[PDB]
RNA sequence: UUAUUAUAUUUAUUCAUUUAAGUCAACAAUAUCUAUUUACUGUUUUUGACAACAUGAUAAGGAUUAUAAAUGGUAUUGCAAAUUUUAUAAUCAAAACUAAUUUAUUAUAUUAAAUUAGCAUGUUUAGAUAAAACAAUAAAUUUAGAAGGUAUUGUUGCC
């Protein structure tokens, strides 16, 4: 490593007769350490995580845009009657992300 | 209160800075340490900090916060500051509660005005 | 009044020197006058933002109008009911020292320069 | 007032029987915990540096292996330069005598001379 | 010390 | 000195024989005394908490020592409503205590509404006792203890530690269980919308539109239809068409036409504060008897589904039915609660209070007069000769 | 409200004060105060955004502290583990224990009177960026054409 | 305003070198008296004496204020709503308020004692 | 080098320094519910009053 | 309250002084100004005459 | 080094010369010899420059006085307002007569 | 100026020295410590999650309505972190009988999984393991049918087979790989955990070579698999091709866990083997390989008396 | 390492004083017992 | 509110009584 | 990856700009001459106002040649101690020119302590300006003061 | 005994205290993603700081440099930093004087709580002898300035 470097003299008649610190003074103003961090897999875990949460959103619109099928069924099968669940067809499929359907 | 506080304390250099300057040595011997500086970049994304000193709005080291500025949120005393009725405290008056001054203070006492 | 407030917080500084203490004492000074002042300020934006004619912050909760009428027995006859008006006259009514005591410390922080230091 | 140290609190009870062996007197006597001698026990210990940390720690993380104190350092280097120099004073007294009163196996140590 | 491990079988990845 | 220094109690012999003391003047005694003058604040407070009495390694909690007769006091004489008697006895208690301890604890506190001390109760047994009071039935006395103190922030803060945070859910693995959160929640939602709390009621909802918890009331109610079907042998379906027929499923359709007609009114009477037109073409919402109310079946839930799509309105009326008093209010009195349910649709909705806005003032854009600042110029649609041009150009 | 603070906690500043360490950090700070006064309010803190809470959990590691891990915290080995981790990691230079500094800028010589003794009032450790040879007077750009570091005279 | 105190107690770090501060903070805080736990109520017929105060009476002779008092009463054979306010001392209608599950009295159950009562 | 020590700590260092250290939870000193009278005071034996 | 930020900051001796310096302040001075409790109450009862 | 700190960084002064002016030629050397010699109808009884006493911190381990200024002193002038009577804040009374006269007001 | 140090930090004359302050000098700061927040470390306690749940999950997946109408015919089977002490033949008992009755595939499956978690916790995964082979492995393993099993079924099954020792966790465990359900990365480490020491009480030095390639395989958490475990599948292993493979898996391993190893393997084989319900097989080979292995990735501190006892000055 | 000017050296170790001299008054008089004491000026 | 307080870094809030450095 | 260098705006305002809309808003505030809000992401604590003129009166030695003549006589109160700034009640006298001639200036300084002094007749007998004031009452005012 | 400055000057005296040895290394348990680490075991070769010799180092002590803020010293006093080559000597409760280097309370009123002092009454009486000039109060019987040494840190000198 290159970090390390000799921090004590060599053992000689010098460290006794003299008032030289054996160790450095404090830094008042050094703060204190402490752990405050992530590792890899704990942030790999929190990354893999809020993968896993908006797949379900996308799975459950992707999976709701199915109300395509559900239209697909009105237009071309058995058109419908005003009644809701064609209004509700109109308002999902409108707030669904189906501007033109 | 400076005369033109919007550009005297606006500019770059505090109205006292010599933005107004080529990085040129003058006929003193003193300055021939320096010369007259190679041209500034023409094509330089300079950073934010300094600046290439072409001009007063490009200083050499700019010094305006980029952040916009609000004004000083002033100490006076707007809850017995003397106010005049605008024409809604004519039309929504009996809707007010007001300390005795300000139904008699001379400066608009409100009372005559509820009273017309 | 100049030691008029809601919470009063005294340090005591203590070092071996006599200069250290007061140069310092005279630092956190102009640092609490500096976080203070702006602090204090932003309540003060706050306040004034809470009263004015289309400014409605202080608009009675609810709940808060239920408090002053959750009493038995209040002020003048039986049991009793405040409207929510002086309710919001009530809360007006208080704003107006939070703001006196407010704008009171801003003047006296300002007051200190580097050429009148007290 | 008039006193020269007037405290305004009542300091001592002038009760001259008053002894600490007495019940009242223990009610309202001051546990030793936390006061002073609490300080004296940690701060006021025979190396000052220890009660910072253990010092093999330290001289495992600032230096790679742990140090003797200065003095078994002077007691270690006067040892090598009287011993390189003279010998007739070597007296081999060792902590636990089996490594000595009895050699391994191996090691039969290079006549000094 | 080395080797520890026998490294891996000669092979022809290419 | 040589095993892990395990310190006996019983075998204590002056003569010391496992040699567990940090005796005086030993051969290396200076390196074992340092670290006793270098010991934490707590050293043999927490040693002690912590050598002995930690979670079994199969995962429950270690509840059983000789101990248990003490905890059976408690669970016997908190129950007889002798709180502070439980509490200054408890104190003696060292082991961890088992759920059933606080089950009789925090039962004391509902009578008097002492939420001050269910949540002391609550805060020592989560997180400091091995989290065995997160509980189900525990909470759900704190929330019943708040809500007597009518103090609607910690219910939230109840709510905050009942769906947990990723500590207590995951790596604790104390998630309280889904039939207890569904009530708990059910708690909470009855409460604060009775209370008229607009936004801290709709807050938890979603939570329960979230998780699809909102029709486990129906689920609770099959759920004990299917125990006894179970124990004879017959075959259970949880399924829609079920779902369909239930009671509780049917009473909310019959008693529909009074909540359209409710609601219709009571949109109706407070806008004609704001907008006068009230009883007039001149509002949103629709007529429902010029629908299907009143003989709801037809399309009086097609109303309610309609003017309150962001909410599910057949869940709410699941819930406007009972009170936490368990008095079925739509078998026992009509108007209350239907009025009630009145509410519920009305506050979970934030639709609806958009409809329910009144009309305000236009501002006139304004640039700015030469004299002063608050002074400023105002927007006249009058007074230009050009007609069709605005403010923004 | 949070969505900004950790934005803002986030935002560099230029140049001039970015040159000991990030300005902005303690506006996490700031996240104690408001998660707590999320509570108050009647505002649960489980209903964070999923993706705002990887940044407000961090700020609580960062800057919320209990007293029972204040009382022990700065035990031997929590801060030789500390130093144990960067010696692992390689950059101990900010590390006080394990500095080493050795170069000792000369007293720059006043020309009113060159005889004049000088000696030292004071000494400190500063970074370079302080008084670093005027790097138009240095040579050209050093960290490339060569490779630099101080060892000792055997 | 807290996040003015989180800049006071970080003062602690940055002070001139050697010398250490303390801070004495001074705030108001609510305290409810509320008269359910703590009720002002007559002298205890058997007036205590100084033979409830010898030595170690802290230990043995007074539980720890405050005074335990039932809030649970399980309405007897044949209570009405006012004959049970009757043995708790306390008003019928905040009897009828305080017990919100309880319509109709079943002998055997306990009534949650209102705290009102005396 | 040239005598220039601050007379005041500069507004930078202040928000370096006061952001290493972490906030005690415990001086936010918040609390709506208010005291517990019969059990707060006789708590685990752990981390009893 | 009173942490410390002197050589009594970091190491071994960071606990028990730090708990020395509280339990030496484990004072908590309420005060009320008796003037105060001159009001009315919920019952209608003034509250201290 | 744990000690590569303490070594002197520049070259100290060096020893060149002879005894300075009458010096070392019983004499304790603290004394100056021609300064104290000096008389003080002409010097004065001052030691420290007259100044405002609060410049000056008590010396530990050198027995003199030392300025908490770095060797800069403030005259009198800036310890009171303009043209202040015996330099006081407030020219109407000293010390005590600014004591009592506060709580007779 | 003797044997006894000066304490830099509360002597003047150091403190007060020309190499730090003077008590005159302005005495403001000298610079801002930016250590904790340019460069973090993260939270590696050595006392143990005291409160992490320190087992598997088996995460109940039924309806809501079933688990209101299951919940006494549940309840004999260990509630969440809590279980009770029914004898197994008590349980499946109750599970075959009312099999038929829940007719919800999902629901019977956390049915049986918790019977697992019953069975494994009781020790009895012999008998619940004939409930896999009637029940589970036909309609969800048996050659790649359509029906993949919800995960808490292999999560529950994989702890049954490594609690009481079965040889059946090859089976199903192949089919969590790549190819199968691919479930191998949501497992906990304590999966891993249970799961090795099974193979090691077995000694199937063989299994020890596929489980431990997908560790690395998936980025577990090699170093948080609990020492006592790794113990066991290295200890079983004997014959040559794993022992090159598991000389190359070290390295993998951080050197604080390597560190504990060396320590909790020479304490379960000879110091302190009473805690080990097993014996372990006593293969020395892979014991001193590990002892050298974790005395090298930790540092080597420089005895010099060792080394260079009889090393010979060469005068020429 | 800020610095100004220096005006006597007073090398004090236990062997002997030497005492140089560049005259004037004063400002902080420093002080080292490294080793060999020192009264810097 | 930022960790530098408005009053330092702005033109508007300046401070024109607060006389510079070098004068006093 | 490092956040502190994504946020930085020295490259340019490109990294930061993703969504469609913030590019099509990025050229909306150019073009009026508002700051485009990107370029706020990385903060620019410009040099404070004192330290500009701190930075001036260090160079200059003190900067003799624009402080006043007050500030080099006894006692200088701060409204001297600062530099030479043309003042806004300057502002409406005209008669002064750039070049002031004989006894203008004089001239002037009375026109101001009039108007200041009118400034305490139009307190101490209420005819302040307010803020809220409109040309009508303004007229109203000043004439009702000129009284 | 040479032409801004004083010694003659009271107030005191019987005084002692010490015990029964023990250093050859380090180890988060609550609320941050899981390690049984639970109970982290590897068998033994030296002689200074001592009961002993083992260099340094700060005191006590008045005798001839203030008129507009000062009466205690370096040569050295037990435990201190390079000389080792018999040896555990350290306060803990309940305990025994031989010691130069010390205010002890002297006749109206006298033991209250960790255990605390019974013989010496004899004219505040031998010889020796102790300490002040400082916020107090004594200001004169009186002073630089000429002088020798067989010693050679010098009269306790040498002869």
């Amino acid at each position: 490593l290159s970090q390390n470097v000799a921090r004590t003299t060599v053992p000689s008649y010098y460290h006794i007769r003299t008032n030289l610190p054996q160790r450095k003074p404090q830094n008042q103003w050094e703060g204190v350490y402490y752990y405050s961090g992530i590792t890899k897999r704990q942030q790999h875990v929190v990354l893999l995580q809020r993968k896993r949460e908006r797949e379900m959103y996308l799975r459950q619109y992707n999976r709701q845009v199915a109300s395509l099928r559900g239209q697909y069924a009105a237009h071309h099968e058995k058109p419908l009657a005003s009644l809701p669940e064609r209004l509700m067809f109109a308002t999902k499929l409108a707030s669904c992300g189906m501007h033109n359907e | 209160q400076l005369q033109h506080r919007d550009r005297i304390i606006g500019s770059h250099g505090a109205g006292l800075v010599n933005h107004q300057s080529m990085a040129t040595m003058e006929i003193r011997s003193n300055f021939t340490r320096v010369q007259n500086a190679a041209p500034a970049a023409d094509l330089f994304r300079t950073k934010v900090h300094e600046g290439l000193g072409t001009s007063d709005k490009d200083p050499y080291l700019r010094t305006l916060p980029n952040q916009e500025s609000r004004p000083p949120e002033s100490s006076v005393l707007r809850v017995a500051a003397a106010t005049a009725p605008s024409l809604e405290e004519r039309q929504c008056l009996h809707q007010k509660w007001g300390t005795l001054q300000y139904w008699l203070g001379d400066q608009y006492p409100r009372l005559p005005l509820f009273l017309e | 009044g100049v030691c008029a407030s809601e919470v009063t917080y005294r340090i005591v500084l203590e070092g071996f020197w006599d200069h250290h203490v007061m140069k310092l004492a005279d630092d956190v000074v102009m640092f609490l006058k500096d976080v203070g002042r702006q602090v204090v300020d932003e309540k003060l934006k706050s306040v004034r933002a809470s009263l004015e004619s289309l400014s409605s912050g202080g608009a009675v909760d609810p709940e808060l109008v239920a408090a002053f009428n959750a009493s038995l027995k209040g002020p003048f006859g039986g049991a009793d009911r405040y409207d929510a008006d002086e309710v919001a006259h009530f809360l007006r009514s208080e704003l107006e020292r939070l703001e006196e005591q407010c704008v009171g410390l801003i003047n006296r922080a300002n007051v200190p320069i580097p050429g009148t230091s007290n | 007032p008039e006193f020269n140290t007037f405290t305004g609190y009542p300091m001592r009870n002038l009760r001259p029987g008053y002894g600490q062996n007495l019940p009242e007197f223990i009610m309202k006597k001051r546990l030793p915990n936390n006061t002073h001698y609490e300080l004296f026990a940690r701060r006021d210990i025979p190396n000052e540096d220890n009660a910072m940390y253990g010092k093999l720690l330290y001289d495992m993380t600032i230096h790679g292996t742990s140090l003797p104190s200065i003095y078994r350092m002077h007691k270690d280097i006067n040892k090598a330069q009287r011993n390189d120099r003279k010998l007739s004073g070597n007296r081999f007294k060792v902590l636990n005598s089996s490594g000595a009163k009895s050699p391994p196996s191996g090691f039969e140590a290079i006549p000094d001379a | 010390y080395t080797p520890i491990y026998a490294p891996d079988p000669a092979t022809d990845h290419l | 000195l040589q095993k892990p220094a395990v310190v006996d109690h019983d075998n204590i012999t002056v003569e010391d024989p496992n040699r567990v003391g940090l005796n005086a003047a030993t051969l290396d005694c200076r390196s074992r005394i340092y670290r006793w003058l270098r010991r934490g604040p707590f050293f043999q407070e927490d040693n002690y908490f912590r050598r002995s009495t930690k979670l079994q390694r199969n995962g429950p909690v270690p509840v059983s020592v000789h101990e248990v007769p003490l905890m059976q006091r408690i669970i016997r004489l908190a129950r007889r409503g002798h709180l502070k008697a439980a509490c200054e006895e408890y104190r003696r208690v060292t082991s961890v205590p088992p759920v059933d301890v606080y089950r009789a604890l925090t039962a004391a506190c509902v009578p008097g509404a002492k939420l001050a001390d269910a949540i002391a109760i609550f805060e020592d047994g989560h997180s400091r006792l091995f989290y065995v009071a997160r509980d189900g039935e525990v909470l759900h006395n704190m929330l019943r203890c708040a809500i007597r103190a009518k103090h609607r922030v910690r219910v939230m803060w109840v709510y905050n530690v009942m769906v947990g945070r990723h500590y207590e859910n995951v790596v604790v693995r104390a998630e309280v269980d889904v039939i207890w959160r569904y009530r708990i929640a059910s708690l909470a939602l009855e409460y604060l919308l009775d209370s008229n709390a607009g936004e801290e009621a709709r807050t938890v909802y979603d939570y329960l539109v979230e998780n699809e918890l909102v029709d486990c009331d129906l689920h609770v109610r099959l759920g004990h239809v299917m125990q006894q079907a179970l124990k004879e042998g017959k075959t259970v379906h949880v399924q829609q068409d079920a779902l369909d027929g239930m009671a509780l499923s049917q009473n909310v359709v019959a008693v529909a036409p009074q909540v359209a007609v409710a609601v219709y009114a009571r949109y109706l009477e407070t806008m004609q504060e704001g907008a006068a037109w009230t009883d007039a073409r001149g509002l949103p919402l629709t007529d429902p008897a010029k629908t299907g109310a009143d003989t709801n079946g037809a399309a009086a839930v097609a109303w309610l589904k309609a003017a309150f799509p962001d909410i599910d309105p057949v869940a709410v009326l699941r819930l406007a039915r009972f009170r936490r008093s368990s008095k079925d209010l739509m078998a026992k009195d009509r108007p209350v609660y239907v009025q009630r349910a009145a509410q519920w649709v009305e506050l979970l909705s934030s639709a609806h209070q958009t409809r329910e806005e009144a009309p305000l003032t236009y501002l006139r854009k304004s640039r700015p007069s030469m004299a002063n600042p608050n002074v400023r110029v105002a927007w006249l649609p009058e007074r230009q000769r050009a007609h069709a041009l605005l403010a923004s150009d | 409200y949070l969505r900004s603070v950790v934005d803002h906690a986030y935002t560099p500043t230029s140049e001039g004060l970015q040159r000991f360490g990030s300005v902005h950090v303690v506006e996490k700070k700031k996240v104690p105060i408001v998660l707590t006064q999320m509570d108050e309010l009647g505002i649960p803190r489980t209903h964070l955004s999923g993706p705002l809470r990887d940044e407000v959990e961090d700020a609580l590691r960062k800057f919320s502290i209990y007293r029972n891990r204040f009382y022990e915290w700065g035990r031997a080995v929590k801060q030789f583990d500390f130093i144990e981790f960067r010696r692992r990691h390689g950059w101990m230079y900010d590390l006080h224990l394990m500095k080493n500094t050795t170069k000792m800028l000369p007293p720059i010589r006043d020309p009113s009177q060159p005889d004049s003794t000088m000696a030292s009032a004071a000494m400190v450790e500063l970074p370079a960026f302080f008084t670093e040879r005027h790097p138009w007077e240095r040579n050209a750009l050093e960290s490339l054409l060569s490779v630099t570091k101080e060892r000792e005279r055997m | 305003s807290t996040e003015f105190e989180q800049r006071m107690y970080g003062i602690r770090h940055w002070l001139h070198r050697q010398t250490s501060c303390e801070f004495h903070t001074t705030y108001r805080r609510n305290v409810v008296h509320d008269s359910a736990v703590f009720p002002t109520e007559h002298d205890p017929e058997t007036k205590p004496s100084h033979e409830h105060h010898r030595l170690f009476s802290f230990a043995l002779d007074w539980q720890s204020a405050p005074v335990d008092y039932l809030s649970v009463e399980l309405a007897r054979e044949g209570d009405s709503w006012s004959s049970l306010a009757k043995r708790l001392g306390c008003s019928e209608s905040e009897l009828k308020a305080a017990n919100g599950a309880m319509e109709e009295v079943v002998a055997g159950v306990a009534v949650s004692v209102p705290g009102s009562a005396t | 080098r040239q005598g220039y020590l601050p007379r005041y700590t500069p507004w930078e260092w202040i928000a370096i320094q006061e952001a290493d250290q972490p906030i005690i939870h415990e001086t936010m000193r918040t609390d709506n519910i208010g005291a517990s009278y019969f059990f707060s005071l006789n708590r685990s034996w752990r981390y009893k009053a | 309250e009173q942490y410390d930020n002197l050589q009594y900051k970091r190491y071994d001796w960071q606990g028990w002084y730090q708990r020395m310096v509280d339990v030496h302040n484990r004072n908590v001075s309420i005060k009320c100004r008796l003037d105060d409790l001159k009001r009315l109450d919920a019952y209608g009862n003034p509250f201290v005459e | 080094y744990y000690w590569s700190r303490y070594r002197i960084p520049s070259q100290m002064p060096k020893f060149d010369g002879p005894a300075p002016v009458a010096a070392p030629q019983k004499t304790n050397e603290f004394i100056d010899p021609i300064d104290d010699k000096f008389p003080v109808t002409i010097r004065g009884n001052l030691v420290r420059p007259d100044v405002p006493e609060d410049q000056y911190v008590d010396s530990w381990y050198v027995c003199t006085s030392m300025t908490h200024h770095l060797g800069d002193f403030r005259p009198w002038s800036a310890s009171a307002p303009a043209n202040a009577y015996r330099f006081r804040p407030y020219n109407e009374f000293d010390s005590k007569g600014r004591e009592y006269v506060e709580h007779l007001r | 100026l003797g044997y006894t140090p000066i304490n830099p930090d509360t002597s003047p004359m150091l403190m007060y020295s020309q190499c730090h302050w003077h008590y005159n000098l302005p005495q403001g700061m000298e610079r801002p410590s930016s250590v904790n927040r340019s460069l973090p470390a993260p939270y590696q306690p050595h006392h143990s999650s005291v409160n992490k749940y320190r087992g598997v999950w088996i995460s109940t997946e039924m309806h809501p309505a079933f688990l209101v109408g299951l919940a006494p015919q549940l309840k004999k089977l260990p509630h969440g972190r809590v279980v009770p002490q029914t004898p197994v033949a008590e349980v499946i008992d109750e599970f075959n009988k009312l099999s038929p009755l829940i007719d919800d595939a999902a629901a019977r499956d956390g049915w049986l999984a918790k019977i697992f978690q019953h069975c494994a916790f009781q020790r009895s995964g012999a008998e619940a393991m004939a409930l896999w082979d009637k029940h589970c492995a036909p309609r969800f393993m048996r050659d790649d049918s359509a029906s993949a099993p919800p995960l808490p079924l292999v999560q529950a099954i994989l702890f049954c087979c490594s609690k009481s020792d079965s040889a059946e966790w090859r089976p199903i465990f192949t089919k969590c790989l790549k190819d199968g359900w691919n479930y191998t990365p949501s497992f906990d480490t304590p999966q891993w955990s249970y799961l090795l020491k099974s193979l090691g009480r077995q000694g199937d030095e063989e299994g020890v070579r596929l489980v431990l390639e997908e560790m690395a395989d998936v980025q577990a958490d090699l170093d948080r698999v609990e020492a006592r475990s790794l113990v066991y599948a290295l200890n079983a292993v004997h014959d040559k091709a794993i022992y090159n493979y598991v000389k190359k898996y070290l390295f993998y391993l951080g050197e604080r866990k390597v560190k504990f190893l060396r320590i909790t393997y020479a304490d379960l084989r000879g110091h302190g083997a009473e805690k080990l319900r097993v014996p372990l097989k006593e293969n020395d080979s892979m014991f001193y390989h590990v002892c050298w292995h974790a005395s090298i990735r930790q540092p080597r501190q420089f005895s010099p008396r060792q080394l260079y006892f009889d090393y010979a000055p060469s005068q020429l | 390492s800020i610095y100004f000017n220096l005006n006597g050296i007073l090398i004090w170790l236990n062997v002997l004083h030497i005492n140089i001299i560049l005259i004037k008054y004063a400002f902080l008089i420093l002080l080292n017992n490294l080793e060999y004491l020192i009264i810097f000026k | 509110a930022p960790s530098i307080p408005r009053s330092v870094w702005d033109p508007a809030h300046y401070n024109e009584n607060w006389v510079d450095s070098y004068s006093t | 990856v490092d956040p502190y260098v994504r946020r930085s705006t020295e490259r340019g305002v490109g990294h930061l700009l993703t969504n469609s809309f913030d590019m099509a808003r990025r050229e909306d505030r150019v073009a009026h001459g508002q700051q485009d809000l990107t370029e706020r992401n990385t903060v620019h604590y410009g040099v404070p106002i004192q330290q500009s003129i701190d930075e001036f009166v260090l160079s200059h030695r003190n900067a003799r040649g624009e402080r006043p003549l007050d500030y080099f006589k006894p006692f200088p109160d701060f409204r001297a101690q600062r530099l030479i700034r043309m003042y806004r009640d300057i502002e409406g006298f005209s008669l002064l020119k750039q070049r002031p001639e004989a006894f203008e200036w004089e001239l002037f300084t009375r026109y101001r302590a009039h108007h200041q002094q009118r400034r305490e007749l139009a307190l101490l007998h209420g005819l302040e300006p307010v803020a809220n004031e409109t040309a009508a009452e303004r007229t109203a005012r000043r004439l009702a003061l000129d009284e």
